[PDB]
Order: structure tokens, then C-alpha cells, then sequence
């Protein structure tokens, strides 16, 4: 239902090389010590809003969670966005899809209805950040292997970008789709990003090693206005 | 007068010019949006995204007949040199008494209810009238007249509801205090200038940060490797030496920054090579001299520079031959303050005459040369200490010395109004 | 803590023992000598900004003159404290000083430096680690790591000029002052150094505070052991992590903060379209680029002017502090002083100097009374119809 | 030279302030009588305000440095008053305060914008080596010298 | 008088700082609520500057 995300979701905000500096940035981050919702499809898949972004992380064993749909009305009036993969290339359709109430896999679901454009390209942790200003669609990622009992580690993990898509769609809901062998036509962690002000620490090779967020407690404001990690 | 003087930069230097660009595929679709007879009207405009173009802007502001060409963050002559990261195009047709409203922060019904440029707009607005195709009374062109509130920048909203003002529910049926927004234009050749139909294209781009996709029609040049140029990488311009870098970027990173938001390294857009950027003036020069009534010999100190890179630091190969005498020679001395050229180093020690720094002094001393030495602190001495010996004095002197102390200074007075605005009343 | 003196009108208290006390005083003497290339800060390498900076007259000449005055004042500040004597005395090899042990403050010939043990401890408690521009300008000593580093072309015009006297030269000056005071007393500050044995000099200095000189000769080993213990307490306190050079660290902190603010002000745009001067020139024609370049010029000139004014006000206070340090070297180390609390706390006996980074440390040796007792007293004594008063 | 540098610095500051009246600070001229004979008051005002801004800044810089210099002349005159009371009206014991040596007396003289002190001191000379002792034992008693 | 001069000199400087708010420095007025209600923010920005 609810768990903690300790220092979790830090991504690169640009493509600029900085070394041995203490930069201060302001963007849409997932705030520290927040309450993320941890789902498991036992009995499911609800639909979840898309406020300013979604920090997505999951616990993979055998290629179960594959992709997400990003809808707004879901009655084939307004466009949406489908991002799936089938171990050959990731495929991104921006069509007005045949949206049923539960997706699945034929272990093949791909319609052709007025598509704008297409793109073709507890062991391991695979986290993702999706943020969508109207004009772009940015996806960040990071791969690292974890060996803990249930939860997220307390180490620091910079999330490098992979693609950026010029889209321009209002996205008000989103819904994932995981591996089903059944084929029906029946009639993972989610956290939301907020505008915060972070203090990032670059070293040589250009790597952000630890960050300070400002709005957490008073000692955080002391560290930010001193531009320091020690007080 | 005798001393040591920091001197500003008066040395002349010539430079060359470099241009680099990526390999972009094909010429740009500008034959579409300026020739298309099927234009829209302002209440529903069309956004066309442009990418991977080599767009020659200069054959359209010169080789065309346009009424008003107004660029807002850029200049028209510089458009051929830049790269724009994303370009949009917007086309409609309206009356030419309101072409002043395609501008930032303007007001009026076309600006309040149809099309709103933001206040920090960067792009161009191009207009030229029509009296053949957008007239005949041609009734193909709408514009909204009523709205509950103003529009936000770069927004469009088509809703053919009916607009109520007073105390009557008007849902689907018209009536009193209730209107229909989309009332059209009347365009006739029975008119003069002012009500004639005009075409308007608005281009908007972003010059800030991405890999570049739309560029200009300019062709590349070589890389001239440790010489001051006017370089141009993807549109980001500068001036200085291009040093070979060994930095460790990431696959997405394109350039580097120091503290002060300046650019100190960059990626070449063709050969994918990282190369360092460094300024070139070298205004860290000091000149040691005795008086000019004494000699015209000088020595030159180059601040925190090792003595072998003095010709490369000051760009000695491009100076006058009366400067290049001081870039190397017989008298070359390396101190911890820098490289001292023009004074020869001796092994005695004297009191300080001209302070150079870090224990080194200089003097004019026997032909007459300039010598450099380590300064002495005084005469070495030793007291004859034992546990039962004393020294008592037997005579004395009477000494008279002199101390000078400043007590006051001059009392001045300034009439502000006569200094600033002297004997004038408009000031 | 509250206290009440037992005041009667015929009661006195006299001390029966004493204490030799050694305390420490730290004073700042100089600061860092910087210089700015005004044209490289404002208009750096652009020959279109340079011709528009010539419309403001002589502001860069006027700023460079004020900074050059500050940087020359800093060398004069060190000269007035440490170059008091023009003879460089040495101390003799046999250290028969009557039981007193000056080993931790005299120079050690083993190390490369001419420093003593206590000066070595002092040269590690002042650090530059969290001091942004000055530490990373000091990191242009990569020694091979890049063949062509002109570290004056890397910090937008800001540099650091070296002092005139090195640290070994200041250590030589304090070595000579210590050897002169130990071997001759107060005579080398008025003329030529006339030697005297050390216990006789301590007898003179006991006479200077109102104690007769048989007290020293009768308690000589006790006095020497108390001195040797107080010097060990100083050394053991400084070899701890109790960082006691705070007054010297504050000067370096203020200077580094003032230079970091000036480097960071090069990213304000002050009303222009951009803070990068190479984006205004590659996007606008000259009659319109003139408008934004004048805004950047005016803002950057104001940033430089604020830096120079606060540097002048800081330099005036370092000058007052160095004048105080020079008076203390003349009146505490070259003589014995009667001014209360000027050279310690207690009755002053002698002082020893040690060099610190941009400063000086004085070790004051004072006499403190101890272990008092109560007596009855009288102003005079009547014997033969005459009043008798005590001579001293 | 200490007295001559005060005169030199004050003259240099006044000459810099006079030369700053030929800058235009971005206007069309530095002359206020030529803007007001080529332009009409909506357009002349934009150039006159640039000249006003630059000249105010020049005057403000001059006055700030005059205040900082006057603080230093004040601190020097306080030391001269302490030396007049302690070396001319008395005999000082403070080492190296009234000359080099042991202080006997001082005499003042008047200089332009300043004062000169002539300190008379006693300097010992022509020393000789002896043997010494801290006390003397005569009848089983130690004897020490009075002075 | 020496203790009174300090209080007088400090009170003058605070009075002059507060009275410098009724100056317009070449803008149309010295009130920020009356620059916004009489211009449009293309050129209501250069009076506030
Ligand atoms: C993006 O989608 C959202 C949700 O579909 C839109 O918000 C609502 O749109 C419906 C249209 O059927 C209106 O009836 C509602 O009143 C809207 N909700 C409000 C105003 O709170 C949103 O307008 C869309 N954005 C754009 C730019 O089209
Ligand atoms: C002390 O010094 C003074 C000089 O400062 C000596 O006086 C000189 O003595 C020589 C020897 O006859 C004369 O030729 C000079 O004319 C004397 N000078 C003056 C100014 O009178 C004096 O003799 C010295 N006293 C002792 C005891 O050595
Ligand atoms: C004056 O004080 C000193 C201490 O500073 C006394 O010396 C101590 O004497 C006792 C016994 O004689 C020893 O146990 C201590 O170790 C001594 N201390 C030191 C530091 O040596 C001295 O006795 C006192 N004098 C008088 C007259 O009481
Ligand atoms: C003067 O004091 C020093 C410092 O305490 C003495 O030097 C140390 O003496 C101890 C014991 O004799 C040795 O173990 C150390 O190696 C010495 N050197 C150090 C700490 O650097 C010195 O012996 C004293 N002098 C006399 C004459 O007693
Ligand atoms: C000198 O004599 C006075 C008078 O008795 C002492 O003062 C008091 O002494 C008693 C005990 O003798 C204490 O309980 C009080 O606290 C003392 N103070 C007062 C204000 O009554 C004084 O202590 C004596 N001096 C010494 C060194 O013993
Ligand atoms: C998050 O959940 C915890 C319970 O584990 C609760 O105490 C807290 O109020 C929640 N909200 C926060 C941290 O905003
Ligand atoms: C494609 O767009 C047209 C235009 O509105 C629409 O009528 C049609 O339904 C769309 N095709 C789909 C959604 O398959
Ligand atoms: C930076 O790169 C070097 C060279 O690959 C590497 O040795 C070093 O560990 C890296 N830094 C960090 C913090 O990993
Ligand atoms: C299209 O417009 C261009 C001017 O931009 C003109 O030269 C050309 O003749 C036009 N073509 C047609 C078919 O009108
Ligand atoms: C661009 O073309 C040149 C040929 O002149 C080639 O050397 C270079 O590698 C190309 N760059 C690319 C394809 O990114
Ligand atoms: C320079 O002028 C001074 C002033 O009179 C004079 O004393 C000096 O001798 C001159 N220099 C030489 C080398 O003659
Ligand atoms: C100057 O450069 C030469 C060549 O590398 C080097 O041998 C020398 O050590 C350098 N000078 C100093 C002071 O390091
Ligand atoms: C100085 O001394 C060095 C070594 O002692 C010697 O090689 C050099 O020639 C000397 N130069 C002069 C000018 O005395
Ligand atoms: C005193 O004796 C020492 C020891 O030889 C000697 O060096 C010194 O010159 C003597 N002083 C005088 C004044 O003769």
C-alpha cells in the first residue's frame, strides 16, 4: 500500500559536462522520504493519474512488466500513447488505439488507427522517470543490481536519459500492462514528481554523487543557503 | 620612474575563422507553407513541425515581396549561421489593420481571443497582403468575437458554443443577451488598404539547448589546432585557442562549463572529438625599469608561466621583432613568481631595490646591466654566551633622529549641480 | 561567580607562593594579494565590448590603482612586524640556560624548514580546504599533468600574487629575535647585544615587578620546572584537535567568500537577453546588440566596484591589527612592560614570538601570586614620640 | 615622502574627477550644450539621463574614497597627539616609541600638513668583557647587590 | 555630545533611506501599483527596472 523512497529518483537535468562543482538546480523531482504506492497484481491493474510525472521502479524476475499506455479519454476521441517492447526492438505508437479495459500479451496487440509517427530502436533494479511537458516526452532510466529483501536501497543513483519524443498530448491517466498467458476480451512502485529545489554535487568524470533537497527540514535549508554539505 | 609596473594589453593579434556543422540531409519544406492556397483562419491555426533541414533564409527575405518582416530575438542577417533545435510554423489570413497585433504583449480581439504570442518570443513574423485569392465577397474566413476570459500564450481553442452575457440560460438555443461567436470577414476589391486580406506566417524556435537539427546553409572548414580563431560549433561561437582535450564526457553530453557559466570544452559535431577551449590575450605582464633618465633597458616578468612556454603563451610568432627579443634569449631566469627575461642572475645578496616577489629583487648595477638576486635579511652575528660572562659599556653617544607624521589634508567642496548639470535648467 | 572581599580597616592579605603562567595571543598581520584584469572580467576576449568600455572613461585604471595599493600595503605590513632588527643572531650550541628548556621554540635543523616544533603545529591548523577560488587557484600546481596550463588565463582575470618574504625568511627573522632575547636580554633592542647569563636576566625581570631578586635564586629550580611544564601544556593543547587559530581562519574565509561572489556574478544577465556575451553577438546586429551589451557592461562594472570598496575597508582593519602587532613586538619582546594586560594577564616577565600563516603568535610569561594569608597591619609605628614609616 | 604622498593622492583624485567629464557613457556626445541644440525634449531626455547616471556614479566613487582616506589621516593624527603628550611633555618608558635608544627628550617642529619630532636618545657604546657572579658568600651569608 | 552624535547620525541615515522611496528615478511614478495599471508588460517592465 505505502512505503518509503529514501533518496530515490535523481536524474540528470541537462547534457552539460560539469566537474568538481556544487550546482543548484530547480526542476520536477520526486521529494525525499515520500510515500510511494507499491503494487502487485494478485487477486491488480488500476488506472493512476499523471499529475506532473511518474517515478516508476519495479522488481523483475522473468520479463513480466513490459510497457505502459498513456491515455486521456480512452474512447477513441482523444489520442494516447503506447510504449511496448517484445525483445526485438522497443516500439512506440501514438495511434488512437482499440483500448479495451484490460490489455494482455499473446505469449501481438497492435492496431493501426490514424497514427502520427512511430519510433523503432529480486535481482536487478530498473527504474524510470516519465515527464511530459506538452512539446516533448522525456524518459530516464538506470540499471543497477539489488540484493535486498523487499525495498529500495539507500544508495545514490543518477538516471541518465534514453529518448525524447516530440509529442504534445495531454496525459491525465496512465496504465501499465504485465505478462499474461491468458487471452481475454473482458468487458511495481509509483510516485509523483513535484517542483523542488535540489543541490547536486559533481565530481570529476562528471557524476552526481549526492544531492541535497531544500524543503525537507530546517537543516536542509542551512545546507542549501550555505552551498555546503557541512555546517 | 624606477619600479615595476603591470601593463594592460596593447599587443596586436590577427585571427582567422572556423565553421563546423553536422551532416543534415535535405532542403527544407518552405515551398509548402508560403505557396499553399488552402490557408486557415485565426480561430483554428495549423502548427507544422520542422526538423532536419538545411534552410536558406536569405532567399526569402530578399527574393520575395513582403510587407513587414519583423524578427524578435534574432536578427535577419544572422539567421544563416545558427541552429534552431525545433522550428514551428503557423499560418492564417486576416485583415491588415490588425497585423500590428502579431507581436508580443499586444491587445485586441485577434490578440485576446485568437492568437497570443508569449512575451519572451523568439522568432520572426512575415506578412504580405492578398487581393486575389483571399477575396473575390469571400466568406471563407472566421474570427472569434466573444469569450469569457482571455487566452494564454500559444493556445488555441475551437468551441462553437453560444456566448451569454445577461440573465438568460442559453443552452443550444440563441436569444437575448446571447450571441454566436464565429462571424466572418467581408473581403472585396471594392475597397482600399486597411480592410484588404493579408497573409501572415509566424516562425518560432528555441536557441537554448539541444542537439541541433535545423541548421543554416553553411559549409564546414578545417581545425587549425592551437591558434586563436573565431570558432563556430553548432552555432555556439567564441574566440580563442583550441586545445586537444582528454576529458571524460558521457554519451549525451555536448560541452563543458566552469563555475561562471562559460564554455571551456566542446564536442566537434562531425569527428566526435572533445577539445579544450582557453582564452588568448595574456595580460599578465609586468615591466621592471630604472628611471627613464637613467637607461632604456627593461626586464619583463611573465606571471606564473614556466620559461619554455613563454613563446607559446604570449603568441610570440605574431608580434613585432622588438617584442620577440623578450620572449627568449640569453637572460632567462625562472622564479616562483614567473619567468624573468632580460636580467641576469648573480649569486651575491644585497638589500632589496625593486621587489619582484618570493624573495627575488632587481637592481641597476655594474657596461650597466640589470641584475637579479636573492635578497639578504642582514648581517650574520653571534653572541658570546656563557654562564658567567657579562658585557658592560664604557662610553656612550647622543643620538638625534627624525620622525614625520601627517596630521591634516586639504578641504575640498563640490557643488553637485554645477558638476553634473552645469549652468543648465533642463538638467 | 559571586565573591566578597573581607574588607576590614586593619586587615591585609599577602601571597606566600606563586605560579609561572604561559598564555597565547594571536594577531592577523597580512592578507591575500589579488589583482583583477578589468577588461578580461568585463568584456573577456571580445573586441566589440572593448570599444564600448572606452565610453565609460578610466574606471579600469582607477580600480587597478586601488588594488595595487592594497597589495603593496600587505608587504609593508609584514616588514613592520618582523624586520625589527638588522642583525641575524644565532644561539650557541651549549644550552646552559640555568635549567630552562627552550627546545620546542627554537629552530630544528633536521627538517627542511627553519621552523620550530610549535611553528610546525601552527602551520597545520589553518586550512584552505573549504575556500573555493583560492584553493583551486592553488591547484594550478599539477606539476606535469597538463603541459600548457597558463593558470592566469583560466579564472576570468582574477589572480593571486605571491608575498615578497617567503615563509623561511619570516622563520629566520623570528629565529634571530628569539636568539637575541635569550642570549642578551633587552640590550639588543637599544644598541649592540651585550651578553648576560639567563638567571641574572630573570633576576632583573623579577626586580621589574616588585619582587626582590633573592626570591628567584632561592626558588630557581621550581621556577624552571614550572616554566618547562607550561610550555608543555601549550604544545599538548595545540597538538590536539581543539582548533585555536580562529582569528586567522576568519580572514581567509572572508577573502574566499568575497572572491566566490565575484566569480558567481558572471552569470547574472542584469536585464539582457543572456548572460553569455557570445550569444548576444551571434544573434543580433551591432546597433541592437549595443543595447544588451551596455546592460551587461553596467552590471559587471557595479560588481567589480563593490568588490574593491569592501576590500579597501577590510585592508584598513588588517592595517590597524598589524600596527598593534608591531607595538607588541617592540614593547613585549624587546623590553619589559608595565602597562596592565598589554602583554598577558599578571605581572609581565618576558615574551617570545612565533610565526603563523599571515600572522604572529606571542607567548607571554607572567607572574601570578598564589596562596594568600591574613595578617593585621598598621600604617606607621610609634617608638620615641616619632612616627616611623617603612621604606619599601 | 610621507607628507608628499598625501598631496599627490589628493591631486590625482581631483584630476581623475575632472577628466571623467569628457566621457559620454553611451550618449551621442559628452557635451550637454550639444544635445540641447540638436534635439527636442522628448528625445534629448534619454541622452541627458545617461549622462546624469554616469556623472552621479563618478561623484559617488570620489566621495567614498575620500571618506576612506580621511579615516586613515584621523588615525595618524591620533598617534601624533599621543606622541606630543608622551614624548615632548614627559619621558617615555615604552620601547621604540620615541626613537631608537633610551629616550631622553623630544622637540617638535612644524611641517606642511604634518609634524616632525626630533628624539634625543642615549645609545651605549664601547663594551668590555668581565666575569660575573649572582651573589657573594662572606660569613656563611649570601650577599646580593642593591642596584 | 559624543554619545548623542552617534544616535543622531544613525537616525538621519535611516530617515534618508526611507525617504528615498518617493523618488521615481526617471520612471513615470514611484508606486509599483500605478505602473502596472497604466502600461502593458512589454514596456511596463522597463519602468520597474
Ligand atoms: C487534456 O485533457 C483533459 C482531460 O480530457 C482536458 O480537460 C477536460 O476536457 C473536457 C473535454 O471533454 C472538458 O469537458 C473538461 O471540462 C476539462 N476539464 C477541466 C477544464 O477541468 C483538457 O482540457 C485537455 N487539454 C487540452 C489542451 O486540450
Ligand atoms: C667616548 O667617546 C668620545 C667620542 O664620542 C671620545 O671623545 C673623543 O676622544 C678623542 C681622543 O682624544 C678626541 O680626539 C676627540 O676629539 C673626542 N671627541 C669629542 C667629541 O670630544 C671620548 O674620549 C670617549 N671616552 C672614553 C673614555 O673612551
Ligand atoms: C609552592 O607551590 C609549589 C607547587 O607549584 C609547591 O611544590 C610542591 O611541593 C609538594 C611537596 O613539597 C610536592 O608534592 C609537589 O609535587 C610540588 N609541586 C611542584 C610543581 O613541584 C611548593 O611546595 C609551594 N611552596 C610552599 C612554600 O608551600
Ligand atoms: C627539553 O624538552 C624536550 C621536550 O620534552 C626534551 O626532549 C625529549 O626528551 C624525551 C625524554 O628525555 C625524549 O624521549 C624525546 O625524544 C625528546 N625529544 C622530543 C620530544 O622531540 C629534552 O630532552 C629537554 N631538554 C633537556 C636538557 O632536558
Ligand atoms: C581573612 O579573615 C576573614 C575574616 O574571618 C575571612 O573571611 C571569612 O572567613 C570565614 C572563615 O574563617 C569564612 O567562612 C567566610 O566565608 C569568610 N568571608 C566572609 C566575608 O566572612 C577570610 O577568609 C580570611 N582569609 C583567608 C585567606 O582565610
Ligand atoms: C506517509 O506514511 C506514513 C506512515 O508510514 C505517515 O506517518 C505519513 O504521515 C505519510 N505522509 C507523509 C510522509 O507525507
Ligand atoms: C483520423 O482523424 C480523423 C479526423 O478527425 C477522424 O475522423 C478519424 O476517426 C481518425 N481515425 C482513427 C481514429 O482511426
Ligand atoms: C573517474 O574515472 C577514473 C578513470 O576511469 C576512475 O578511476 C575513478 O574511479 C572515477 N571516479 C569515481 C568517483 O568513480
Ligand atoms: C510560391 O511563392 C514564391 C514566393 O515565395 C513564388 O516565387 C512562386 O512563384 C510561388 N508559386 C506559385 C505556384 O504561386
Ligand atoms: C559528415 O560527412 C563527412 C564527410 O565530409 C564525414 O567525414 C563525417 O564523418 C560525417 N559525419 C557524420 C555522418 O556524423
Ligand atoms: C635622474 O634625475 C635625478 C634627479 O636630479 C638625478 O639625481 C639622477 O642622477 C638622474 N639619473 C641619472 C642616471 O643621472
Ligand atoms: C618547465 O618545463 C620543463 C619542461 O617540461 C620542466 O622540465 C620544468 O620542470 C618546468 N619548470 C618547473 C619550475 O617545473
Ligand atoms: C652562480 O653560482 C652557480 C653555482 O654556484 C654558477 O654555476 C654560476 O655560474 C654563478 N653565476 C654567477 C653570475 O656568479
Ligand atoms: C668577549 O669574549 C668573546 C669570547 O672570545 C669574544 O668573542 C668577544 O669579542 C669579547 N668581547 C670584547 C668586547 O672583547
Amino acid at each position: 500500500a505505502y512505503t518509503n523512497s529514501f533518496t530515490r529518483g535523481v536524474y540528470y537535468p541537462d547534457k552539460v559536462f560539469r566537474s568538481s562543482v556544487l550546482h543548484s538546480t530547480q526542476d520536477l523531482f520526486l521529494p525525499f522520504f515520500s510515500n510511494v504506492t507499491w503494487f502487485h497484481a494478485i487477486h491488480d491493474n488500476p488506472v493512476l493519474p499523471f499529475n506532473d510525472g511518474v517515478y516508476f521502479a519495479s522488481t523483475e524476475k522473468s520479463n513480466i512488466i513490459r510497457g505502459w499506455i498513456f491515455g486521456t479519454t480512452l474512447d477513441s476521441k482523444t489520442q494516447s500513447l503506447l510504449i511496448v517492447n517484445n525483445a526485438t526492438n522497443v516500439v512506440i505508437k501514438v495511434c488512437e488505439f482499440q483500448f479495451c479495459n484490460d490489455p494482455f500479451l499473446g505469449v501481438v496487440y497492435s492496431s493501426a488507427n490514424n497514427c502520427t509517427f512511430e519510433y523503432v530502436s529480486f535481482k536487478n533494479l530498473r527504474e524510470f522517470v516519465f515527464k511530459n511537458i506538452d512539446g516533448y516526452f522525456k524518459i530516464y532510466s538506470k540499471h543497477t543490481p539489488i540484493n535486498l529483501v523487499r525495498d529500495l536501497p539507500q544508495g545514490f543513483s543518477a538516471l541518465e536519459p534514453l529518448v525524447d519524443l516530440p509529442i504534445g498530448i495531454n496525459i491525465t491517466r496512465f496504465q501499465t500492462l504485465l505478462a499474461l498467458h491468458r487471452s481475454y476480451l473482458t468487458p511495481y512502485y509509483v510516485g509523483y514528481l513535484q517542483p523542488r529545489t535540489f543541490l547536486l554535487k559533481y565530481n570529476e568524470n562528471g557524476t552526481i554523487t549526492d544531492a541535497v533537497d531544500c524543503a525537507l527540514d530546517p537543516l536542509s535549508e542551512t545546507k542549501c543557503t550555505l552551498k555546503s554539505f557541512t555546517v | 620612474e624606477k619600479g615595476i609596473y603591470q601593463t594592460s594589453n596593447f599587443r596586436v593579434q590577427p585571427t582567422e575563422s572556423i565553421v563546423r556543422f553536422p551532416n543534415i540531409t535535405n532542403l527544407c519544406p518552405f515551398g509548402e507553407v508560403f505557396n499553399a492556397t488552402r490557408f486557415a483562419s485565426v480561430y483554428a491555426w495549423n502548427r507544422k513541425r520542422i526538423s532536419n533541414c538545411v534552410a536558406d533564409y536569405s532567399v526569402l527575405y530578399n527574393s520575395a515581396s513582403f510587407s513587414t518582416f519583423k524578427c524578435y530575438g534574432v536578427s535577419p542577417t544572422k539567421l544563416n549561421d545558427l541552429c534552431f533545435t525545433n522550428v514551428y510554423a503557423d499560418s492564417f489570413v486576416i485583415r491588415g489593420d490588425e497585423v500590428r497585433q502579431i507581436a508580443p504583449g499586444q491587445t485586441g480581439k485577434i490578440a485576446d481571443y485568437n492568437y497570443k504570442l508569449p512575451d519572451d518570443f523568439t522568432g520572426c513574423v512575415i506578412a504580405w497582403n492578398s487581393n486575389n485569392l483571399d477575396s473575390k465577397g469571400n466568406y471563407n474566413y472566421l474570427y472569434r468575437l466573444f469569450r469569457k476570459s482571455n487566452l494564454k500564450p500559444f493556445e488555441r481553442d475551437i468551441s462553437t458554443e453560444i456566448y451569454q452575457a445577461g440573465s438568460t440560460p442559453c443552452n443550444g438555443v440563441e436569444g437575448f443577451n446571447c450571441y454566436f461567436p464565429l462571424q466572418s470577414y467581408g473581403f472585396q476589391p471594392t475597397n482600399g488598404v486597411g480592410y484588404q486580406p493579408y497573409r501572415v506566417v509566424v516562425l518560432s524556435f528555441e536557441l537554448l539547448h539541444a542537439p541541433a537539427t535545423v541548421c543554416g546553409p553553411k559549409k564546414s572548414t578545417n581545425l587549425v589546432k592551437n591558434k586563436c580563431v573565431n570558432f563556430n560549433f553548432n552555432g555556439l561561437t567564441g574566440t580563442g585557442v583550441l586545445t586537444e582535450s582528454n576529458k571524460k564526457f558521457l554519451p549525451f553530453q555536448q560541452f563543458g562549463r566552469d563555475i561562471a557559466d562559460t564554455t571551456d570544452a566542446v564536442r566537434d559535431p562531425q569527428t566526435l572529438e572533445i577539445l579544450d577551449i582557453t582564452p588568448c590575450s595574456f595580460g599578465g605582464v609586468s615591466v621592471i625599469t630604472p628611471g627613464t633618465n637613467t637607461s632604456n633597458q627593461v626586464a619583463v616578468l611573465y606571471q606564473d608561466v614556466n620559461c619554455t612556454e613563454v613563446p607559446v603563451a604570449i603568441h610570440a610568432d605574431q608580434l613585432t621583432p622588438t617584442w620577440r627579443v623578450y620572449s627568449t634569449g640569453s637572460n632567462v631566469f625562472q622564479t616562483r613568481a614567473g619567468c624573468l627575461i632580460g636580467a641576469e642572475h648573480v649569486n651575491n645578496s644585497y638589500e632589496c631595490d625593486i621587489p619582484i616577489g618570493a624573495g627575488i629583487c632587481a637592481s641597476y648595477q655594474t657596461s650597466q646591466s640589470i641584475i637579479a638576486y636573492t635578497m639578504s635579511l642582514g648581517a650574520e652575528n653571534s653572541v658570546a654566551y656563557s654562564n658567567n660572562s657579562i658585557a658592560i659599556p664604557t662610553n656612550f653617544t647622543i643620538s638625534v633622529t627624525t620622525e614625520i607624521l601627517p596630521v591634516s589634508m586639504t578641504k575640498t567642496s563640490v557643488d553637485c549641480t554645477m558638476y553634473i548639470c552645469g549652468d543648465s535648467t533642463e538638467c | 561567580a559571586e565573591n566578597s572581599v573581607a574588607y576590614s580597616n586593619n586587615s591585609i592579605a599577602i601571597p606566600t607562593n606563586f605560579t609561572i603562567s604561559v598564555t597565547t595571543e594571536i594577531l592577523p598581520v597580512s592578507m591575500t594579494k589579488t589583482s583583477v584584469d578589468c577588461t578580461m572580467y568585463i568584456c573577456g576576449d571580445s573586441t566589440e565590448c572593448s570599444n564600448l568600455l572606452l565610453q565609460y572613461g578610466s574606471f579600469c585604471t582607477q580600480l587597478n590603482r586601488a588594488l595595487t595599493g592594497i597589495a603593496v600595503e600587505q608587504d609593508k605590513n609584514t616588514q613592520e612586524v618582523f624586520a625589527q632588527v638588522k642583525q641575524i643572531y644565532k644561539t650557541p650550541p651549549i644550552k646552559d640556560f640555568g635549567g630552562f628548556n627552550f627546545s620546542q621554540i627554537l629552530p630544528d635543523p633536521s627538517k627542511p624548514s627553519k621552523r620550530s616544533f610549535i611553528e610546525d603545529l601552527l602551520f597545520n591548523k589553518v586550512t584552505l580546504a573549504d575556500a573555493g577560488f583560492i584553493k583551486q587557484y592553488g591547484d594550478c600546481l599539477g606539476d606535469i599533468a597538463a603541459r600548457d596550463l597558463i593558470c592566469a588565463q583560466k579564472f576570468n582575470g582574477l589572480t593571486v600574487l605571491p608575498p615578497l618574504l617567503t615563509d623561511e625568511m619570516i622563520a629566520q627573522y623570528t629565529s634571530a629575535l628569539l636568539a637575541g632575547t635569550i642570549t642578551s636580554g633587552w640590550t639588543f633592542g637599544a644598541g649592540a647585544a651585550l651578553q648576560i647569563p639567563f638567571a641574572m636576566q630573570m633576576a632583573y625581570r623579577f626586580n621589574g615587578i616588585g619582587v626582590t631578586q633573592n626570591v628567584l635564586y632561592e626558588n630557581q629550580k621550581l621556577i624552571a620546572n614550572q616554566f618547562n611544564s607550561a610550555i608543555g601544556k601549550i604544545q599538548d593543547s595545540l597538538s590536539s584537535t581543539a582548533s585555536a587559530l580562529g582569528k586567522l581562519q576568519d580572514v581567509v574565509n572572508q577573502n574566499a567568500q568575497a572572491l566566490n561572489t565575484l566569480v558567481k556574478q558572471l552569470s547574472s544577465n542584469f536585464g539582457a537577453i543572456s548572460s553569455v556575451l557570445n550569444d548576444i553577438l551571434s544573434r543580433l546586429d551591432p546597433p541592437e546588440a549595443e543595447v544588451q551589451i551596455d546592460r551587461l557592461i553596467t552590471g559587471r562594472l557595479q560588481s567589480l566596484q563593490t568588490y574593491v570598496t569592501q576590500q579597501l575597508i577590510r585592508a584598513a582593519e588588517i592595517r590597524a591589527s598589524a600596527n598593534l602587532a608591531a607595538t607588541k613586538m617592540s614593547e613585549c619582546v624587546l623590553g619589559q612592560s608595565k602597562r596592565v594586560d598589554f602583554c598577558g594577564k599578571g605581572y609581565h616577565l618576558m615574551s617570545f614570538p612565533q610565526s603563523a600563516p599571515h600572522g604572529v603568535v606571542f607567548l607571554h610569561v607572567t607572574y601570578v601570586p598564589a596562596q594568600e594569608k591574613n595578617f593585621t597591619t598598621a600604617p606607621a609605628i610609634c617608638h620615641d614620640g616619632k612616627a616611623h614609616f617603612p621604606r619599601e
